[PDB]
């Protein structure tokens, strides 16, 4: 019926949500990427991510943030319709294992998605789940967030959100020392993981554990004390016996990268989310001063 | 104040969008003022068996005025229209929503599980998937902020009177919940502390006590009429310690502007 007009080309994924496929409208010639939503028709109904999703993709539009094109009811069925995007940040990365990702193209990178991350803070919303295999590329130059299963519209001030979020690599140290109020920060503390990432072809906090993750950032960062994070002690799971490892000298973190982007980066992982820099504040910095949209090698 | 400013000054286009018709209920064969007060109290109900958010309240009535501004509804299907609303504000906005069955127990089995799922989904149609909806609750936070000093007692009442506004469509449906919200702060505030609007609220919002005051005239009498409504739920809630038992205050006969 609904979908008459779609012909589905190949399969290019899931979720928890449901399966994610390449179609092409017989009519017109459009590709899209359809998303498939069970229906708990005789349980628990349109489940609470896809009406999350859906409200915050219909309010954000940007050339940075994922188009939704369309949503199509059945009885059973949701149907997202989205614009086709050529692959993730993660396949990419994966491709350019061997060369690098050229520093320009970091820089692009990094700058168009402050650009959409700005956005949805502006508009109240938190993504909650950056990581490179939820942000798409196309063969032009443009990078785009997607995913919002896990985004939640926020409140000014914040109160207490769900503690289960974002995945554990990218994860916001005061997610994992169980802080009772959490914004927009943690969002930044994933870019900066992702940017140092793209740098250095690797994952900066590859964690197996939530001890481990706490630990590998520890080990780099140094063990946060109340000069660093006035409040730290005081976190629901923050221990004394927490070993105190002294911090390292950011061009080893980050060899390949100037004065300036290692400026960036230790302000997209400062300890204290209050000062932790916003993604706005981020578009201003030094490092962007020369900016180009290249073209990837895809 | 991080992104502050932006984020108020979208919320103040977004009321604008996702505001209710003001005549709607003249335009319903079958149900009137006096039913929604009703329904909505019950809400109120639900929402303090369930402990759920206050933010959760206000955005299912918002859902609910917006469904009855373009779907017809029988009396008999008042509640389904109302327990559909509130399961989807739930799904919205609570980290841990009361799952299906107990919104069907909670309408004493006057409705099947069946039916309150197609009535979700209906709603979700109707409202276009738009439930991001700005709220009396999201100012009255924001106007919190600018307190001196902050103060427990008036945050309640504020959140109090703003909570009566939601069960009297006439005259409530007129107003913005940026201006409910101005209105309820100052009437808190003057009941509470003597104080009036703040001058840092002025630049913000661009309202005054001259503008808010139509609004407040309506909140004033709305207060002093309370005890004898025929809706009480919300005055006994706010009896409790959690509230720090602001219902139990006495309203201000005069508000000399
Ligand atoms: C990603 C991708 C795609 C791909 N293009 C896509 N275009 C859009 N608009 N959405 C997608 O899903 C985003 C959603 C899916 C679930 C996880 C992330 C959020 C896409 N996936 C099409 C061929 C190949 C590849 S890949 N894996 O790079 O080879």
């Amino acid at each position: 019926g609904s979908m008459e007009n779609f012909q589905k080309v190949e399969k290019i994924g899931e979720g928890t949500y449901g399966v994610v496929y390449k179609a092409r409208n017989k009519l017109t010639g459009e590709v899209v990427a359809l998303k498939k939503i069970r229906l708990d028709t005789e349980t628990e109904g349109v489940p609470s991510t896809a009406i999350r999703e859906i409200s915050l993709l219909k309010e954000l539009n940007h050339p940075n943030i994922v188009k939704l094109l369309d949503v199509i009811h059945t009885e059973n069925k949701l149907y997202l319709v989205f614009e086709f995007l050529h692959q993730d940040l993660k396949k990419f990365m994966d491709a350019s294992a061997l060369t690098g990702i050229p520093l320009p193209l970091i820089k692009s990178y990094l700058f168009q998605l402050l650009q959409g991350l700005a956005f949805c803070h502006s508009h109240r919303v938190l993504h909650r789940d950056l990581k490179p295999q939820n942000l798409l590329i196309n063969t032009e130059g443009a990078i785009k967030l997607a995913d919002f299963g896990l985004a939640r519209a926020f409140g000014v001030p914040v109160r207490t959100y769900t503690h289960e979020v974002v995945t554990l690599w990218y994860r916001a140290p005061e997610i994992l020392l169980g802080c009772k109020y959490y914004s927009t920060a943690v969002d930044i503390w994933s870019l900066g993981c992702i940017f140092a990432e793209m740098v250095t072809r690797r994952a900066l906090f590859p964690g197996d554990s939530e001890i481990d993750q706490l630990f590998r950032i520890f080990r780099t960062l140094g063990t946060p004390d109340e000069v660093v994070w006035p409040g730290v002690t005081s976190m629901p799971d923050y221990k004394p016996s927490f070993p105190k490892w002294a911090r390292q000298d950011f061009s080893k973190v980050v060899p390949p990268l100037d004065e300036d982007g290692r400026s960036l980066l230790s302000q997209m992982l400062h300890y204290d989310p209050n000062k932790r820099i916003s993604a706005k504040a981020a578009l201003a910095h030094p490092f962007f001063q020369d900016v180009t949209k290249p073209v990837p090698h895809l | 104040p991080d992104y502050h400013e932006d984020i108020h000054t979208y919320l103040r286009e977004m009321e604008v969008k996702c505001k209710p018709k003001v005549g709607y209920m003249k335009k319903q064969p079958d149900i009137t003022n006096s039913m929604r007060a009703i329904l909505v109290d019950w809400l109120v109900e639900v929402g303090e068996e369930y402990k759920l958010q206050n933010e959760t309240l206000h955005l299912a009535v918002n859902y609910i005025d917006r469904f009855l501004s373009s779907m017809s509804v029988l009396r008999g299907k008042l509640q389904l229209v109302g327990t559909a609303a509130m399961l989807l504000a739930s799904k919205f906005e609570e980290i841990y929503p009361p799952e299906v069955a107990e919104f069907v127990y909670i309408t004493d089995d006057t409705y099947t599980k069946k039916q309150v799922l197609r009535m979700e989904h209906l709603v979700l149609k109707v409202l276009t998937f738009d439930l991001a909806a700005p709220t009396v609750n999201q100012f009255l936070t924001q106007y919190f902020l600018h307190q001196q000093p902050a103060n427990c007692k008036v945050e309640s009442l504020a959140m109090f009177l703003g909570e009566l506004s939601l069960i009297d469509a006439d005259p409530y449906l007129k107003y913005l919940p940026s201006v409910i919200a101005g209105a309820a702060f100052h009437l808190a505030l003057y009941t509470v502390t003597g104080q009036s609007w703040p001058e840092s609220l002025i630049r913000k919002t661009g309202y005054t006590l001259e503008s808010l005051k139509p609004c407040l005239m309506d909140l004033h009498q709305t207060y002093l009429k309370a005890p004898q409504h025929a809706q009480q739920s919300i005055r006994e809630k706010y009896k409790n310690s959690k509230y720090h038992g602001v219902s139990l205050l006495n309203p201000p006969e005069t508000l000399n502007l």
